RNA sequence: UGGGAGAGGGUGGUGGAAUUCCCGGAGUAGCGGUGAAAUGCGCAGAUACCGGGAGGAACGCCGAUGGCGAAGGCAGCCACCUGGUCCACCCGUGACGCUGAGGCGCGAAAGCGUGGGGAGCAAACCGGAUUAGAUACCCGGGUAGUCCACGCCCUAAACGAUGCGCGCUAGGUCUCUGGGUCUCCUGGGGGCCGAAGCUAACGCGUUAAGCGCGCCGCCUGGGGAGUACGGCCGCAAGGC
């Protein structure tokens, strides 16, 4: 079920566009590993670091709560 | 009570009393001393003291050998000594986890 | 031990009543090998229990049984530095074999002479809850009730 | 006087102390392995997070306490039997979230931890 | 001349999680802590829960057998200043090279000076346990310090226990980062397994501990001893 195919064309440094990126989190709201993601090395850190600046713009979680 | 064997040999009370003596450096650890027996022996090359005591947790079983008796007899108390903190202390070794 | 499980010996039932149990309790009255003994005072304490109450010493003997059955125990399991214990159930072979052995005992422990008066006694008190016997089982059913804390800690 | 609120468990390894609070967040009861009447290490099982869950949930309930929000914080045994017991309570549990706080590497902690 | 990756370095800003303390609320009989306890905290209202505030410190997930640096080391995010390095083009210089006694710089932590700062942690220190005893391990406390600026110290299992540069000697596989005709090939880096060969063995093996040249540093039985004396450095501790 990885995430990178689940999508299309999509920009890794755009870190506006919550849509996209808000799929790569954990329900936890944590960043999802490579293994989830599908991302190779060179892309995934691209990744953590527009998820990053985007929770430092209020767009994206630092955590969320479990729910059961 | 404690009992010593003098084996092919002649001992006198006084040096008897210096073994009840050099034991009792085992009372230090506070546990039954049970029935201890201690013997005395000359081999060719030195004097043997052989040990056999019981306490609640166990056996100390030991012997020592030197040119001098008296000496033996110490050698004879640290090999009790270690065996008896062995067990006085090797049930605290697990406690976590 | 240590190679396969134990298997337990059949016993032969009693030529009074044919009954597999009666037997068991026939042994634990048995000092010293001496079985015939060991029936006479039984089968006495029958006469007694039929005398005294006029039902069946089958009936009652079996209760008394049924009411000193422990259901639940306590056994030791030493964790980290202290010694717990630990509620567990009881396989009906231990149950049976509790019940029996504290019946003879809380019987020897009662004050009238004769072998044969105790165990009818006994058997009695204990058919209607009362006695040793049973004191032993709620003891013993109470210790595991208050150690219900350790129950996860079981075998 | 109260339906609606909330049950949180606080499980640590020595312990679990139940408190059911108010919509709004403020306490109506609470209990503990202590309260159930432990000393000691067995405070920390699971037999004790049950007996603190019920009679926390039992205290509330008599001041009308019928639906209830599960809140978790810790990771102690006695935790997911708190949960098993709120459940059984007679109490409707809309939900079961884990709040349990963790840090993003912030305070040392002591060195029973490292 | 085009490009690239990276926790490389310095400065300035700046975000959320958590801990602590304070304020407000609500609530009551315990909390905490261990192998089990006790000290400790708590009806002068603690713990657990909600809201507000204060402050310092570290940046969870991403995260890796990953990356960068000469080493020590370097990790939230943003901008500025700045080093190293790799690739492709085969355009310029024309042996301008290698190593390097001295010298100079940098150098974890602890420590030191002056001034800040101080939430958590915690040498010393108090107390509870454990224990034969327990100047410890475990528990409750706790001051330097840990943090910032500036100046010192200059050590280390500062390790790959492996000095630097060059050339030469099978491959298999995993990986980071480039450039391709992008199946695959070609560089630069990080691991594993191995040809030859080495090696006392263990093991090493295009990241050599193989085969060779250059230069440097070092060893020459254990202890005494990294001690003494001397000299040089240092505020001292102490260093060479
Ligand atoms: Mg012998
Ligand atoms: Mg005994
Ligand atoms: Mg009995
Ligand atoms: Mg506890
Ligand atoms: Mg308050
Ligand atoms: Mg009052
Ligand atoms: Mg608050
Ligand atoms: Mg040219
Ligand atoms: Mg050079
Ligand atoms: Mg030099
Ligand atoms: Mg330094
Ligand atoms: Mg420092
Ligand atoms: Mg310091
Ligand atoms: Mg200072
Ligand atoms: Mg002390
Ligand atoms: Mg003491
Ligand atoms: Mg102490
Ligand atoms: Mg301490
Ligand atoms: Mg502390
Ligand atoms: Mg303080
Ligand atoms: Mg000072
Ligand atoms: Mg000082
Ligand atoms: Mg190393
Ligand atoms: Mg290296
Ligand atoms: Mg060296
Ligand atoms: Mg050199
Ligand atoms: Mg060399
Ligand atoms: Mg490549
Ligand atoms: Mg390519
Ligand atoms: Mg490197
Ligand atoms: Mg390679
Ligand atoms: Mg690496
Ligand atoms: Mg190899
Ligand atoms: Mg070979
Ligand atoms: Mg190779
Ligand atoms: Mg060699
Ligand atoms: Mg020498
Ligand atoms: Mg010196
Ligand atoms: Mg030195
Ligand atoms: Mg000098
Ligand atoms: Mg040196």
């Amino acid at each position: 079920a990885k995430v990178k195919a689940t999508l299309g064309e999509f920009d890794l440094r755009d870190y506006r566009n919550v849509e996209v990126l808000k799929r790569f989190l954990s329900e936890t709201g944590k960043i999802l590993p490579r293994r989830r993601t599908g991302l190779s090395a060179k892309e995934q850190r691209i990744l953590a670091k527009t998820i990053k600046r985007a929770r430092i713009l209020g767009l994206l979680p630092f955590t969320e709560k479990l729910v059961r | 009570t404690m009992n010593i064997t003098s084996k092919q040999m002649e001992i006198t009370p006084a040096i008897r009393q210096h073994v009840a003596d050099r034991l009792a450096k085992l009372e230090k650890w506070q546990t039954h001393l049970i029935n201890p027996h201690i013997i005395l022996s000359k081999e060719p090359q030195g004097f043997v003291a052989d040990a056999t005591i019981n306490t609640p947790n166990g056996v100390l079983v030991a012997s020592g050998k030197h040119e001098d008796m008296y000496t033996a007899i110490n050698e004879l108390i640290n090999k009790l000594e270690r065996q008896l903190n062995k067990l006085q202390h090797k049930g605290e070794a697990r406690r976590a986890a | 031990a240590r190679r396969r499980r134990a298997e337990v010996r059949q016993l032969q039932p009693d030529l009074v009543y044919g009954d597999v149990l009666v037997t068991a309790f026939i042994n634990k009255i048995m000092r010293d090998g001496k079985k015939n003994l060991a029936a006479r005072i039984f089968y006495d304490a029958c006469k007694i229990i039929q005398e005294k109450t006029g039902q069946e010493p089958l009936k009652v003997f079996k209760q008394a049984v049924e009411n000193v059955k422990p259901r639940m125990e306590v056994r030791s399991r030493r964790v980290g530095g202290a010694n717990y214990q630990v509620p567990m159930e009881v396989s009906p072979r231990r149950q049976q074999s509790l019940a029996l052995r504290w019946l003879v005992q809380a019987a020897n422990q009662r004050p009238e002479r004769r072998a044969a008066v105790r165990i009818a006694h006994e058997l009695m008190d204990a058919a209607e809850g009362k006695g040793g016997a049973v004191k032993k089982k709620e003891d013993v059913e109470r210790m595991a009730e208050a150690n219900r804390a350790y129950a996860h800690y079981r075998w | 006087q109260v339906a609606s609120g909330r049950a949180y468990i606080h499980a640590s390894y020595n312990n679990t102390i139940v408190t059911i609070t108010d919509p709004d967040g403020n306490p109506i009861t609470w209990s503990s392995g202590g309260v159930i009447g432990y000393k000691g290490s067995r405070k920390g099982t699971p037999y004790a997070a049950q007996l603190a869950a019920l009679d926390a949930a039992k205290k509330a309930m008599a001041y009308g306490m019928q639906s209830v929000d599960v809140i978790v914080r810790g990771t102690g045994a006695g935790r997911e039997q708190a949960i098993r017991a709120l459940q059984a309570s007679g109490l409707q549990v809309k939900s079961i979230v884990d709040d349990t706080p963790v840090p993003h590497n912030g305070c040392r902690p002591k060195k029973k931890f490292r």
